[PDB]
Parts: C-alpha cells; structure tokens; sequence
C-alpha cells in the first residue's frame, strides 16, 4: 500500500517530579504551643 | 487542674447561666489533656447554646476540629 507516510504514537508520558516549595508549619501548628495558647488565663 | 476543674463544675451547678465557668472548666479539661472530654462538652454546650456569642468558644471550636482535620467545616463556621 503506497500512500502517504504517518506514523501514529499516542503521547500519555508522565512529567518528572515538580518538588515544589514547601509550606513551614505555623507554631500554632505544633501540640505544645496550643496548649499553651489554649490554657491561658 | 482536678480542683479547678471541680469547682467549675460546682460553679456551673450552683448557677447555669455562668458562662464562664463552662468555659474555664472546657479550659481546664485541656489543661488535664481530655481533647475527646473537652470538645464533647463544647459540643454539647454549643448545641444546647447555638443563639450565645461566646467568641471565644467557637474561636476554641475551629482550633480542635483544625486538630481534628475531618470536621474543617465546622472550623470554618
């Protein structure tokens, strides 16, 4: 069959790892700090 | 942190209508490290008090259900 030349391969590739910045945990984020900013009088 | 927490209770039956005292007994069940203790009767006080302006209870409300993680909305409200 001579006809016209198309090659056919479907593009599904994965992208490489992005490793974005990362958030910083608040220090209302941590266990101890909350309890002492819970239990103030 | 046992004894405060008594006498809020006691200050609570005495007279219902102290607020405060709810609130520094919900306080003192955190301080004894009850988050489960402390956010059932926050929750019960909220449910039976849903018209009060206690700020500062529904400010300690979305802390624990932040905590919690699973219960964001009610943080958010």
């Amino acid at each position: 069959r001579q006809d016209y030349i198309a090659k056919v391969r479907y593009q599904n590739d994965l992208p490489a790892p992005p490793c974005p910045p990362k958030l910083l945990k608040y220090e209302i984020e941590k266990e101890a700090p909350q309890k002492e900013f819970l239990k103030d009088s | 942190y046992v004894q405060a927490q008594k006498q809020f209770k006691q200050a609570e039956d005495s007279q219902n209508s102290n607020t405060l005292a709810k609130l520094g007994y919900a306080q003192c069940l955190i301080a004894r490290n009850e988050v489960g203790d402390a956010t059932i009767y926050l929750e019960k006080f909220f449910k039976e008090n849903q018209d009060s302006k206690s700020s500062e209870m529904m400010l300690l409300l979305g802390i624990i259900y932040s905590q919690s993680g699973k219960s964001y909305y009610k943080a958010i409200i």
